[PDB]
Formats: structure tokens, C-alpha cells, sequence
């Protein structure tokens, strides 16, 4: 094949400002003094979009923010202004020889300022439970930076074991993160307890956020 | 010419000049107006990929079109190319090789050569192919420059 | 208006084969090369291979070379690949696209892609169960519900709340695979002085199971 | 062309189709009588032996004339050869290479490679050199072809 | 360089038939559909003479009797009428690589009805003998075919030493041959003989043609 | 007209060089390729090389490398070749030909070649001795007659019969060289009722050592 390396994995851009991201061959994607160096964007659920055919030419339809540059072994895809819908992920591909070849992608977020994650914790539903088994949900929603660390406390002690999560894409609108986390149990275990706190740290607060309920009721 | 109705060999023969200077003429009297597309082709009956510059080089009145009609011999080139592997490449140079998109459109090929891939087995018809990029060439030319308005 | 409609999404047992389609519409089919493209979830695009309809001939990439076998059908518009030996790797979406026609070459049109899952777990309707806080939630004139559906196989289900109709405000969180079974959930946000009052249910369909549940959440 | 004041170095321009056309008309209106000569050498202006093919091609009105000046330019183009023995041969396919005299006239060399040449520490005016052997051709049909009688 | 081979050494063409003598090249002298085989003639003390340029183009004021004909490695230079005059030698030379090279030639002689050689012996001149030496000089004269054998008999003795030989170029007229064989000794050993004899063996008798003169008179 | 001349024969002791000439003429001398070749009697012709007046360029024979050394003087339109350490095997005939300047490219002229000797010997006059016979010479009308010109160098001698004036009869045998030393003979054939009552004298002319004698052939 011919490999394609694109820079970096993660790019946060702030509003009205340029993204910048490369895409480098292994070899001179060129021939008869043309640069066979798409990029496309990608919508999480949606197939890909073609934004920049032969290393500059804008397509159809694509709004003139979105540039292309480069020859031969290094091209790079720059945005400005960035704006919020702007989040995607986007690829490279080589047009150049027969195995067509994607890059890896870069994830394109932008920074909006830190919002502090909504957690808001849920006990297990009586039907849960009668099923015999007893899963405490937990949302930390609408956050900003993607780095959240959740933690448990059944009545104090620190539970890690039994609990699976979950991440949104970033909302292109309010560019806010949304995850869950889901403390997963036995209708027993949950009885063996009574205190069951979600809690996380987040940069918009150096102390704990966290939501807690006791059985009790 | 050579790939008329196939029904010659290594044979070849130089474009007549009465034909070539056919080419001029008729571009001359009709410019880019649609016609330009039949007589081309018919004034390029199975010849070489030279010729075919060469018919095209005469009458190139104006870098304007010719450009549209450059931007398209290249693209087209490019993209046999694309599909057009080499599969792991041509290893050891002495193989009369796969034409590719710059030799069928004469630049990286020498007259000779183009004979020799229009007397193989199977028959690479460089010229024919090249007639057709030209012709993809011309009629985007036509059509985003001809007629005046709504006359 | 060029359609490339394929298959919404395909469940098939490990070791067997699969063949997705392409039916497309709009354009003369024997115009344009379409491609295939995988994508695993967390991933990016891997070229499976090309084809051109009025000709046969294909570029398949080296590495799906023994995997995928690309073929169409001019008569109905349609293109196709088996896929042989299907394993657990197999497990992605798969994009079916058309390389344009003209001089200007590049991807013009995709397809929506197929989901192909190739896994033991059987079919199983979604445990839907409702999530109503104790008392606590009471700040900013907002209150968060949601719906947990656990349980279900295989992927795809719908979650909407009050039929589609409350939008604003939920957050449907992708489904983790737990022992051969998924899991998700869906928060919505009322303004406080609203869902102790007002009709806030959840709509979890399971095209798979052919089951489709309401649980009104209603405080506890 | 390239070769014309040498003021040009890997630079180049194909053959203006002014000046092609032009080519055309003149051995059009006064054919083979000796001021065929002049008028060839001045719109060949230091040019690619391509660009020379061309001309020859354009204007190739007779099979009788044209065979003279074949069978020269092929004599001409073999006697470079004795001369030039390739000393020892070309041993390993890579290099450049010396012009041979099918390569010299345009046959056996591709346009980049005629350009190499007009381009490389020790020009070889391959164009230059393949316009005398035209022209030797040119003037030996005028000589044994051209005028009347004692009119 | 580049070989080149001639086929006869010699070869004897009757009057009016044709002679064919050939050049075979270690290479093909072909270029740009051209046979750079050329073919020269040449009389004993002046130059060589072009007859054929090309393989087969006849050179100018060459008579059409001489044809060429040939292509790649082999070459043939064909004589017809065969006249007389054209007792030569003749050489093929190839011009197509730097270093030109010529053929070993071949001696086209005229096949002349056999003649006897007009044997004639004569005796030290007085001079040679108050010089202190002695030479019997013999002439066998316009004899055909090149063949013949003189031999010496001293008192009738065979006297085999102190005899050298020269014959004479095919005279390209009428077509014989002549050469002279002269038997060097020392006055002394001419004074201690008597009788000497030229003897001559050629097909044109079986008999040896003898002359003799014993030194009394 | 071209005339190609070059010096009749010329005489050089081993290990010394010669300079042989070829001054061109009729012909514009930088038009044309000189070619130089060498036959030694009874031989061939070799080929030493050729040189381009208008340029210097040479293309010499790869046996002939460190031999000969092709020069030229277009000023005075003569072609040179330079014979290093000459030996005996350098004696040959040395011709220079002009290549035609024109498409049908072959040797065109050749100029009469110089002899060379490379020898020791040193130059000596002919002992010329006249040759009669004793009586038995009487057949068909015809008498035989004949000199011998013994021991002399080099070559070559001129000769006649009755200044010139009796030609048909005459055959001047080639010379050959005993011991550094040349000798040859020349019989001519009269009428038997002739020379006892006639003149026939032989004239033998050796330019090299300026000397020319008269032998009439008198009956003994
Ligand atoms: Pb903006
Ligand atoms: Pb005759």
C-alpha cells in the first residue's frame, strides 16, 4: 500500500479560530503536476464527506472555511474560522495508487470554556431489583473537558469493580461532553448496603463533585 | 495512423497532410462550436498518440481552452494510472512495460513504442484511449464555452 | 439524487458468509466504479476494494484479499461483496461508494453503510426499567430522568422520549457490549415544576426482538 | 523549442501553432522550391526534435518527396552511429546514454529525454543536430525536384 | 571490433560466367534499414577501388557487371559477365562500427585454357662470375594454372639449395602466369659442375619441361 | 579533382618514428574524414583510423592504440599519422582515404599510399648482370633475353627495355629480399631474327642509391 500518517489524534480549536491538521504519505502522492490528496469529514453516524479533492480543490457544496495545501508527502486540511459544527472526525486518502489508502483520522473538537458535569445518580428500580439484580445509574452530563474521572462509594468504601461507561460525542451545537457511569450489582449486594455515592473529578472543581442516596427511604 | 479497423499489423502511415491540414481548416472555419468533436475523431482515424499531439498542437489558437483540454489529458492520465497498479512494479528495465497514463498521452513514450503496443498481444490501443481522454477534453470545453445566449 | 441504498444493518453466526448489496439508483450504474470500505467502531476507513460495473474489473486491497470478493449485477443496478469466513473481526460498517465518472476523480457519493455483526449471542428483547431520583435532584429549576434498557442483542435500538416529541434535553449513550449483551441508557431533563405533573416516557424499540416498550417515569 | 540563443536552460515551449500553421501555408503556397528551406530552418527555431517531427508530419504532402527526405535523415542518422560507437557499449541500464541517431531524430527518444540532452553539462543539441540531416534531406529533393525547365 | 569473414581465398571464373564470392560479418551491419556492407577490388601496386556501396548500390563508374547483394551478417559481391581484367583481389568492409574493418579478400583469378610455361634457362653472365658468384636464372613463362614446380639438376643431381623463387600477378589480359626461379652458388661451386637443368612439372604435361646448357661451350 | 598525394616511399631504421603526410587538394579539406590504412604485401587492409579536419576528432583502431597518432594541418590541407617506435613489422603500405562528406557515406578517394621500410640494411646500387643464352634458344621464332639486377636496397628500381620503347615481351619479376639484400630479374622475348642484329638493352634505374645502368644484352 502507501501509508498515510495524520498528525495528531485529538485537536481542540476555540470558536473563530484555525484548526490545523497534516497527513503525510509514505510517498509522493503526485502525478502529471496534480497532488492525489483528499480530505473528508465524518459525523459520528454518517458516512464520510468529501471536503478537499486533489489537495486544494474545495468540492461541491463545501464552504470555503475549509482549505486545503500541500504536495507530494505532506498536505495538511486547515479550518478558519472554526465553527461549532465543526466537530468531526476527519481522514486523508490517497488517490494515487490502486490500494487507496485512509489516514487514521484527527479528532477535531472544539474548546468551548470548562463546564462543570451535571451528575445526577439514580438508584436501582424496583423492577431491577425483582429481577434480581440491582444496577445504580449515574449521569455526568454536559461537561467540558472530555477527561472526567468517576468513582463509587457503596456506604464509603470504594467500589471499582461492576461498573461500565459511557461517552456521548461532542454535542456540535453546545460543544459539551455527556457520559454515564453504571454501577452494576446483585439485588443482594445492593441490600448488603445503604449509602451509594457517584462521584468525579473534573478541572471545573478541584474538590469531588458528586450525588450520593441512602436506601432509605 | 495504425488502429483504423484494426485491419493492419506493425503497419503505419504518417497523418496525410491533406487530412491534418484538414484539422486546421475545419477548427479554423468552425472554432470550438460542437461539430469540432466529430471531425477530430473522424480526422483521426486509429492513429498514434504523436499524431494525435500533433493534430491537437496544430491547432492550439488559444492557451484558454487548450488549458481545459491540458487540466483533462492529465487528470485522465493520472487516473489510468491510479487503476493501473503496476502491479508490484516493472522490475528490471528491458520489458516493453504497461503503458501508462503520460506514454498514452505520447509525453513518456516514443513513437516506436506506441507502434509496438498497437502490434501486441493484446493489443494496447494507446492511440484509441488517448482519442478519448482528448475527446473527454473538447466537449467540457464545448460545453462550458460555445454558444453566445439565448439568440 | 443518486442512491446508493444498501442494508440498514446484518446479524450472522462466526464462520459463515454474508453479502451485502448496494442497489443503486439515480445514475446509469455502468458510469462509475463503486468501492467498499470497512470501518470497525472506534476506527478509521479501510479500502476493501473497487469495481466497475460495465467492465468486472476490480482492485481489491491485499488485505482483504481472500476475506472479500467484489461482484455486481448492471441488470438491477447493484454491487456486491461476500464476505467468506466471517469472524468476530468482521463486526464493522461497511460503506459502499461511487468514484465519479468525470475528470475530476474522487469519492462523490456513499452510501449509508451496512452494520454487519457476526456473533454468537441470540436475540433478546431490551429489560427496560425507569430511573426517578429519591428527592435531592432540585437545583436550577431541572430535573433528569432516563430510561436504563438493559439486556438486548443485537445493536440497533431506538430510544425516543414521549414519541419523538421531547427532544431538547436527552442524552441517549451508546450501548456497551456486557457479556454478549448491551446496555444503555437515556437521560432527559425537565424543568422542575413539569414531569411530577406532566408525561415524560420513554419509547424503546428493538427492531431485532420485535419489541417496542413505554415506561412513563413516574416518581417513585 | 529550448535550443534557440541557448539564453534557455531545462526551459521549454511546445511549438506555437502560429508558428506551425505557419509551416503549413508556406510550403503550401510556394511547396518544394528552394525557399522551402529558409522559411523551415526559421520557424524551427532551436526546437525539439518532436516539435520538428511535427512539422516534417504536418506538411507531408507527397510519399514521393517524403521519401527522399526519409531515406536521408536515415543515412544521416546511421552515419552518426559508425561514429559514435557507443565505446565498449552502454553497459548497465540507468545512464542517460550517448543520443543515438534514431534517437536524434525523435523515433527512439522520448520528449523528456530530448530535453535532458538540450539540458546537460555538454549540450547535445540534438534538435540542432537533427535539423542539419533535415535539411539535407530538404535540399537534395530541391536540387533532383523543384523548378521546370529553361523557361 | 567487428569480424569479417570472406569465403574463398582464391577462386578461378571462366570468362563470361559468374563469380561469387561472399562476406560473412560476427555482426549485423544493418542501421535505420541500411546494410553498411560495402565492396572493393584491387589491382597489384595501386589502391583499392569501390565497387558496391549499401550492400547492393553500385558505386559510380563501376560497370553494371558488378551486383551486390546481402542483409544483416551475410553478404555476397557477384561478377557476371566475368571479363578478363577483372584479375583482382577484392575485399568487403564493413561501415558501421567505429572501428571499420576489412575482409581477408579473395583472389578472383580468370580461368584461361591451360598453357605450358615457356621454359628458358640461362648461365652466369661472365660478371656475376669474376664477382665471385654464380647464378643460373630460369624462366618459366606465361604458364596457366598458377601451379607449377621447377626444380634444379645439377650434373643431374637435384640441387634444391640456394634457389629462390618470385612469380608474377595473373596478367590481366591474357590471363598466364610467369615466374623465374634462379639457383645461386659460388663461382667455384659453378666451375666444379657441368651441366645444369631447369625442370619444370606442370599438367600441362606430365613429362617435366626441361631446359639445360652445360657450362663447356 | 581531389588528389590525395602522399611521399612514394620512405626508408626509416628501427626504433625511430615517421610523420607520413596526405596533402589533400580539389576538395574543401575540412568537409571530409581522412582514414588511414595499412597493407602489408601480401595482406589485407587494416584500418588505423580516421580523423575530422574541422574538428580533431579521431576514432582510432584499438590494435593501432600506442602506434599510430592521427594528426591533421588545415592550413595546408594535409592529413598526418604518426608511426611510434617503428620495426620491421611497421613496413607496409600506408594509404589515406577521404569519407565522402555527403548522406551515401563509403570511402571515396585514396590517395596512391607511401611504402615504408623499417630496416637496417643501408642503401646499395644493383649489380645488374645481362642474361644470354648458349645456343639452344631457337624455337617458334622467339628468343628469350633478360637482366638481373642482384643485391641492392630498398626498394624500388625501375625497369625498362630500350628506354621504354620495348614493352610487350617484358616481365619484371617481383623483388625478393636475400639477406637484407634485394634481387629480381626481367626477361624479354624478341623475334628471333632481332636482337643478335638489334638493340636490347635493358635501362635499370635505382633512385635510392642514384644510380642507373645500361646492360645491352649482347650475344656471348
Ligand atoms: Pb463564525
Ligand atoms: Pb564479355
Amino acid at each position: 500500500d502507501i501509508v498515510l500518517t495524520q498528525s495528531p489524534a485529538s485537536l481542540a480549536v476555540s470558536l473563530g479560530q484555525r484548526a490545523t491538521i497534516s497527513c503525510r504519505a509514505s510517498e509522493s502522492v503526485d502525478n502529471y503536476g496534480i497532488s492525489f490528496m483528499n480530505w473528508f469529514q465524518q459525523k459520528p453516524g454518517q458516512p464520510p464527506k468529501l471536503l478537499i479533492y486533489a489537495a486544494s480543490n474545495l468540492g461541491s457544496g463545501v464552504p470555503a472555511r475549509f482549505s486545503g495545501s500541500g504536495s507530494g508527502t505532506d498536505f495538511s486540511l486547515n479550518i478558519h474560522p472554526m465553527e461549532e459544527e465543526d466537530t468531526a472526525m476527519y481522514f486523508c486518502q490517497q488517490s494515487k495508487e490502486v490500494p487507496l489508502t485512509f489516514g487514521a483520522g484527527t479528532k477535531v473538537e472544539l474548546k468551548r470554556a470548562d463546564a462543570a458535569p451535571t451528575v445526577s445518580i439514580f438508584p436501582p428500580s424496583s423492577e431491577q431489583l425483582t429481577s434480581g439484580g440491582a444496577s445504580v445509574v449515574c449521569f455526568l452530563n454536559n461537561f467540558y473537558p472530555k477527561d472526567i474521572n468517576v468513582k463509587w462509594k457503596i456506604d464509603g468504601s470504594e467500589r471499582q469493580n461492576g461498573v461500565l461507561n459511557s461517552w456521548t460525542d461532542q454535542d456540535s451545537k453546545d460543544s459539551t461532553y455527556s457520559m454515564s457511569s453504571t454501577l452494576t450489582l446483585t439485588k443482594d449486594e445492593y441490600e448488603r448496603h445503604n449509602s451509594y455515592t457517584c462521584e468525579a473529578t473534573h478541572k471545573t472543581s478541584t474538590s469531588p463533585i458528586v450525588k450520593s442516596f441512602n436506601r432509605n427511604e | 495512423p495504425i488502429v483504423q479497423n484494426l485491419q493492419g499489423q506493425m503497419v503505419h502511415q504518417a497523418i496525410s497532410p491533406r487530412t491534418l491540414n484538414a484539422w486546421v481548416k475545419v477548427v479554423e472555419e468552425k472554432a470550438f462550436s460542437p461539430e469540432v468533436i466529430p471531425m477530430f475523431s473522424a480526422l483521426s482515424e486509429g492513429a498514434t498518440p504523436q499524431d494525435l499531439n500533433t493534430m491537437l498542437n496544430t491547432v492550439g489558437g488559444h492557451q484558454a481552452a487548450m488549458q481545459m483540454l491540458k487540466e483533462t489529458i492529465n487528470e485522465e492520465a493520472a487516473e489510468w494510472d491510479r487503476l493501473h497498479p503496476v502491479h508490484a512494479g516493472p522490475i528490471a528495465p528491458g520489458q516493453m512495460r504497461e503503458p501508462r497514463g503520460s506514454d498514452i498521452a505520447g509525453t513518456t513514450s516514443t513513437l516506436q513504442e506506441q507502434i509496438g503496443w498497437m502490434t501486441h498481444n493484446p493489443p494496447i490501443p494507446v492511440g484509441e484511449i488517448y482519442k478519448r481522454w482528448i475527446i473527454l477534453g473538447l466537449n467540457k470545453i464545448v460545453r462550458m464555452y460555445s454558444p453566445t445566449s439565448i439568440l | 439524487q443518486v442512491q446508493l441504498q444498501q442494508p440498514g444493518s446484518v446479524l450472522v453466526r462466526p464462520g459463515a458468509s454474508v453479502k451485502l448489496s448496494c442497489k443503486a439508483s439515480g445514475y446509469t450504474f455502468t458510469s462509475s466504479w463503486i468501492h467498499w470500505a470497512k470501518q470497525r467502531p472506534g476506527q478509521g476507513l479501510e479500502w476493501i476494494g473497487e469495481i466497475h460495473p460495465n467492465s468486472g474489473n476490480t482492485n481489491y486491497n491485499e488485505k482483504f484479499k481472500g476475506k472479500a470478493t467484489l461482484t455486481v449485477d448492471t441488470s438491477s443496478s447493484t454491487a456486491y461483496v461476500d464476505l467468506s469466513s466471517l469472524t468476530s473481526e468482521d463486526s464493522a460498517v461497511y460503506y459502499c461508494a461511487r468514484w465519479r465518472y468525470g475528470s475530476p476523480y474522487y469519492f462523490d457519493y456513499w452510501g449509508q453503510g451496512t452494520t454487519l455483526t457476526v456473533s454468537s449471542a441470540k436475540t433478546t428483547p431490551p429489560s427496560v426499567y425507569p430511573l426517578a431520583p429519591g428527592s435531592a435532584a432540585q437545583t436550577n429549576s431541572m430535573v433528569t430522568l432516563g430510561c436504563l434498557v438493559k439486556g438486548y442483542f443485537p445493536e440497533p435500538v431506538t430510544v425516543t422520549w414521549n414519541s419523538g416529541s421531547l427532544s431538547s434535553g436527552v442524552h441517549t449513550f451508546p450501548a456497551v457490549l456486557q457479556s454478549d449483551l448491551y446496555t444503555l441508557s437515556s437521560s432527559v431533563t425537565v424543568p422542575s415544576s413539569t414531569w411530577p405533573s406532566e408525561t415524560v416516557t420513554c419509547n424503546v424499540a428493538h427492531p431485532a426482538s420485535s419489541t417496542k416498550v413505554d415506561k412513563k417515569i413516574v416518581p417513585k
